[PDB]
Order: structure tokens, then C-alpha cells, then sequence
């Protein structure tokens, strides 16, 4: 029902309160209290993140480091600590990798896979790690707009165009470990097959006892092409 | 003078940035602003190569033109210049994407509401469109050859700051942010490199499939 | 933890009759079954609010 009833039964009397209320207050405050959560959850992991990177000790600005093709350490190292944090995220328990990743640069069209930018691959049981360069500094470097508009409808020298990057990072990394994850719990015909589709992340990705319960850091907005 | 050489270099920028780059940018854009970018176009002198090429498409849409490696430093220049975004990289990829989009935009006809096309269209290198297995299967055989760079074997415990100060000032500097802009910026930005990767490859895209089916996926399997 | 208190004294009580009768004929006026009723009402609401 749209709206809910009290009324007050008093011993020995007739007199009543019939007092109606409604749900919608109650819903609103719900919806408002619970963005507010989702929006600190989402607060807290990117402060995470930008602390761990700054314990990294390195002196240039991200961008900086990302257009630096002549070193390779230093994009390989980034890469490493945010695969790190969201296998942290993912499984809080355990932090490092059994293994040894071997992280190879790549900075021409042939290497470069058509959309995936971070391909994960392994080979005689040690896992590797390739990289898209000149992607991340296309994508890193498109001009974020920052004039405030909305469109929801339906000290420290950190600007909004380095914190949108930073959350972009985040997000190429984390479709990387997704399909990295779905390498583990399968076959490798099954990464192969899930490469071409992402429509396998419905296997077990649900509140489960292997997969816990996590924003993912994408759940956070549904969002969606508008094409016809 | 009888010209606003400031709003129609405004529009002019704009219009530049929202095809070329392909920033977050995305506004309605209207024949006002494209009349205006070609007749700040045609009245630069410098810009006069980056006319001559948007004229030649109202003929012919269907071909990259030839120049010189001349030519082609000089129109790098001239559009550097005009966006004074000199750390950008717009060699080649950039010239393309605007010549495809103007050939779209000047053979169009006159629309109510806008047309809304995705831009994969009028790839290069006259290549028969490719699969996504195939074109993958060829470039890990690249890729899976040789060469790493780092051997990191033991592993250590991802580490973090364990200062709290330097986490509240961080969370003080941030917060002003606000989180809808952020998540726009980045989920446009990885569609924008995605399709451009794409369509300099020269295969197939899923329009609303791939990419639409993703976000589903992470959707119902967060939810249900 | 806060406050201490460790021994625990009898609740004192007013036994003065006159100011007893006094504030008697003072609530005597209120009706006692609005009260009631806007006392349940407010706990209900607020445990609602909290709850939400």
C-alpha cells in the first residue's frame, strides 16, 4: 500500500489517534543514507590507491611516467601494485603472488590487441604481463572535462584531471583482473572464449564464498550506450 | 572588421577537439558552428591546407588523400598550433579520424535530431573487415615471441601508507570531487580508446553488444 | 567508557504533598489519552527513521 495506518489502542476508552503515514520518506532517506555509504566506500578505495602509488617513491607525475618509453621499470612496478591492490580488494586475506610476472612494453599497432589493453597471459606456468603504452597515454590523455554537468537523470597538487585518471587506471586494471581471474578458475579455452564475449563473468562473480561481496568500483553507476 | 575572429575561433576549437580528440566533451553541435570552423579555416592562411583537405572530401568521401611528408609535418604543425595541445600525440590516427567524420558530416543530409553514428567508419588500408579471433590469434603470435623486461620473484606485500594524516588530507582534497563527473570522464575516455584501437585495426565492432553486454554482465552478477 | 559511579543511592523522591498536589491540578487540564497517543506515534516514528 502507498501509505501505512497507526492507530493507538487505549484500554477502556473510544478515543482514538488515527495517524496514516508514508513510505516515501522513509525510501528517500534510505536511498540517500545508502549513496552517501557507496560514495565514501568509493572515497576511501581511491585514497588507497593514490597512497600506495606515493609510497611507490617515485619523483614524476603519473602522465609523466606513463609517456616515459625509455624506462620501462617504472610502468611495469605501477602496473604490478594496482593488480596487487584489487586481488587485496578481491580476497583481503592474501596479498602477494605466488608467482613471478615478467612485464613486457609494447609501443606499436601490431602488439596492440583491438580493446583490451592489458593483456594477461602465461607461459610454462609463469604468468605475464603485456602492456599498451601509447593506449594508456591516448586514453590518459583526452582532455577530461570538467565544467560541472551532472547528467545522473535518471598543499597537495591534485587536480580533477589527475584523479580521473587515476580512476581510469583503476577501471583498465580491473577489467584486466577480471579476465585474468576468469584464466585462473578455467581453462585457458575458457579465458580464450570469454576474451571474445566478457558474457562469462556470470559464473560464480555473484555474493559467494570463492567471490566475496565488493563494489568492483563499477557497480557504483549503471550506465549505458544510447545507440537505437 | 566584419568577423568575430574570437567566437569562431572558440567554435573552431570546439568543434576540432570534439572529433579529433574526441574529449569528454559532447554537446549539440549545430551547422552555426561547422560554418563557422570553415570560415575561420579559409580565413587563416596557415589553415589553408587543413580547408584545401576538408574541401577535397565534399567529392570523393571514400579516400585518405596523398600528400608529402611536407605537407604532412606542416598540417601537423598548423593543427598543434590550433589546439596549443602540444603534449598530444596526433600524427596520423587523429588527421584520419577528422576526415572520416567531416566526410560524414558535409555528405549528410539536414537532420531534425542529430544522427548520433558511431565514428568506425571509412577505415584505412582497403583491408577486407577482419574477425576479432583472427586479427587476436596473429598479433599473440607477435606478442607470445620474446622479450620481457622484469623478473619480480619473490613478491612483496603491496604496501601502504600507514599514516593516517596523510590519508585525511588526501580524503579533504578529494572530496570536493564530484564522483559522477569522475566515472563519466573515465568510462568515456575507455570507450573513446577502445573504438579508435579498433578502428585503425579495420575489423567489426559490437556497437551495443560488447562493450553494453560488459556492463550487463558486471550489473546482474554484482546484483543477482 | 565515560562516567563513573559505583555505589548506587536511593532515587530521592519529593515528598512534599503540596508540590505534588500542585503539579496534579496542573497536568489534571492535559487529556491524558493525546498523550499516550502522541508518545507512541514519536517512538514509533523515530525507531522507523533510525531503522531506515
Amino acid at each position: 500500500c502507498n501509505k501505512v495506518r497507526t492507530v493507538t489502542e487505549i484500554v477502556n476508552s473510544d478515543e482514538k489517534i488515527q495517524k496514516t503515514y508514508e513510505l516515501a520518506e522513509f525510501d528517500l532517506k534510505n536511498l540517500s543514507s545508502l549513496e552517501s555509504y557507496e560514495t565514501l566506500k568509493i572515497k576511501l578505495a581511491l585514497s588507497k590507491y593514490m597512497a600506495m602509488l606515493s609510497t611507490l617513491e617515485m619523483t614524476q607525475p603519473l602522465l609523466e611516467i606513463f609517456r616515459n618509453k625509455a624506462d620501462t621499470r617504472q610502468i611495469a612496478a605501477v602496473v604490478f601494485s594496482t593488480l596487487a591492490f584489487i586481488h587485496n580488494r578481491f580476497h583481503p586475506l592474501v596479498t602477494n603472488f605466488t608467482n613471478k610476472m615478467e612485464f613486457v612494453v609494447t609501443e606499436t599497432n601490431d602488439t596492440s590487441i583491438p580493446g583490451e589493453p592489458i593483456l594477461f597471459t602465461e607461459n610454462e606456468g609463469v604468468l605475464l604481463c603485456s602492456v599498451d603504452r601509447p593506449s594508456i597515454v591516448k586514453m590518459l590523455s583526452r582532455e577530461f572535462d570538467t565544467e560541472a554537468l551532472v547528467n545522473f537523470e535518471n598543499d597537495f597538487s591534485i587536480t580533477e584531471v589527475e584523479a580521473t585518471q587515476y580512476l581510469t587506471l583503476l577501471l583498465t586494471v580491473e577489467h584486466a583482473y577480471l579476465h585474468y581471474y576468469i584464466f585462473k578458475n578455467y581453462g585457458v579455452f575458457e579465458y580464450c572464449k570469454s576474451l571474445t564475449d566478457h558474457s562469462l563473468f556470470t559464473n560464480k562473480l555473484r555474493s559467494t564464498m570463492s567471490t566475496k561481496t565488493s563494489n568492483l568500483l563499477l557497480s557504483k553507476f549503471k550506465f549505458t550506450i544510447e545507440d537505437f | 572588421e566584419l568577423i568575430n575572429m574570437r567566437r569562431y575561433r572558440n567554435a573552431a576549437r570546439k568543434l576540432i577537439h570534439h572529433y579529433s580528440l574526441n574529449s569528454t566533451s559532447s554537446t549539440e553541435y549545430k551547422i552555426s558552428d561547422v560554418v563557422m570552423t570553415m570560415i575561420f579555416l579559409l580565413r587563416s592562411e596557415k589553415y589553408h591546407s587543413l580547408f584545401k583537405l576538408l574541401e577535397t572530401t565534399f567529392d570523393d568521401y571514400t579516400c585518405r588523400p596523398q600528400m608529402t611528408q611536407v605537407q604532412t609535418d606542416t598540417l601537423l604543425d598548423a593543427v598543434r598550433s590550433l589546439l596549443e595541445m602540444p603534449s598530444t600525440t596526433i600524427d596520423l590516427t587523429t588527421v584520419d579520424i577528422m576526415r572520416s567524420s567531416f566526410a560524414r558530416c558535409f555528405n549528410s543530409p539536414i537532420m531534425r535530431y542529430a544522427k548520433i553514428v558511431l565514428l568506425q567508419n571509412v577505415a584505412l588500408q582497403r583491408d577486407k573487415r577482419t574477425t576479432l579471433e583472427e586479427l587476436l590469434i596473429e598479433r599473440g603470435e607477435k606478442i607470445q615471441m620474446l622479450q620481457p623486461q622484469q623478473y619480480i620473484n619473490s613478491g612483496t606485500e603491496i604496501p601502504f601508507c600507514d599514516d593516517a594524516e596523510f590519508l585525511n588530507r588526501l580524503l579533504k582534497h578529494i572530496d570536493p570531487y564530484p564522483l559522477s563527473r569522475m566515472y563519466y570522464n573515465a568510462a568515456n575516455t575507455m570507450f573513446y580508446t577502445t573504438m579508435e584501437n579498433y578502428a585503425v585495426s579495420n575489423c567489426k565492432f559490437n556497437i551495443e553488444d560488447y562493450n553494453n553486454i560488459f556492463k550487463v554482465m558486471e550489473n546482474i552478477r554484482k546484483h543477482s
